[PDB]
């Protein structure tokens, strides 16, 4: 079934994904604190910024992006950021939700002073995900694929990050054709959702104008990951 | 240059 050395990098992929989570001291917050616009935003932004915390620290561990050069590092880190946040967003919006959490959140973010434009786009990708029950390593996997693509702007050695890219689909289609052998189009099924995932890099971009009038100056990880003013 | 990503990029 799976190659010697593909497990060997599956197994690293998983000690990377596995080591994080989202702390008790922000989950708490969902429940604890009071409801409005200021302070169910404020939550969000510090999910946000979580999310960057263990998205970059993933990202260091990926195999191989270490020898890729320090400018086409942080490229892929800005590049991927976006997506990268909705699909971890998503997961823990259909998995590490204790059943109240997740309609608490789902209120929050329903009146964090957000518009429905955005809102509702947001909640049908997660449903769409929801559909393909994923699995833990399906998420780990897209995760560092979405991080290593040769499509952002600004790199410039697109070849030494297509060949990080290979290895990994090889191991999700590998990976599909074991979990899901009945049904032999989920690894094109997952991809197209990987589509639908880069729409969303519109929806960020236009939704940093909208909302950045009453002038927040997000924390400055996000101000630096995002590219902000 | 980017000084909190390349920061928490070497940790
Ligand atoms: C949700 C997962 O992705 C994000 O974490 C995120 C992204 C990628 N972009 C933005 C502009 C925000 C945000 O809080 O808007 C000011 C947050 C954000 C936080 C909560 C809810 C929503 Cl719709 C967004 Cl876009």
């Amino acid at each position: 079934e799976l190659t010697p050395d593909q497990q060997t990098l599956l197994h690293f992929i998983m000690d990377s994904y596995n080591k994080q989570r989202m702390p008790q001291e922000i989950t708490n917050k969902i429940l604890k604190e009071e409801f409005s616009a200021e302070e169910n935003f404020l939550i969000l932004t510090e999910m946000a910024t979580n999310h960057v915390q263990v998205l970059v620290e993933f990202t260091k561990k990926l195999p191989g992006f270490q020898t890729l050069d320090h400018e086409d590092q942080i490229a892929l880190l800005k590049g991927s950021a976006v997506e990268a946040m909705f699909l971890r967003s998503a997961e823990i919006f259909n998995k590490k939700l204790p059943s109240g959490h997740s309609d608490l959140l789902e209120e929050r973010i329903r009146n964090s002073g957000i518009s429905d434009e955005y809102i509702t786009p947001m909640f049908s990708f997660y449903k769409s995900i929801g559909e393909l029950k994923m699995t833990q390593e399906e998420y780990a996997l897209l995760t560092a694929i979405v991080i290593l693509s040769p499509d952002r702007q600004y790199i410039k050695d697109r070849e030494a990050v297509e060949k990080l890219q290979e290895p990994l689909l090889d191991v999700l289609q590998k990976l599909c054709k074991i979990h899901q052998p009945e049904n032999p189009q989920h690894f094109a099924c997952l991809l197209g959702r990987l589509t639908e995932l880069r729409t969303f890099n519109h929806h960020h971009a236009e939704m940093l104008m909208s909302w950045r009038v009453n002038d927040h100056k997000f924390t400055p990880l996000l101000c630096e990951i995002w590219d902000v003013q | 240059n980017e000084a909190l990503l390349r920061y928490l990029l070497d940790k």
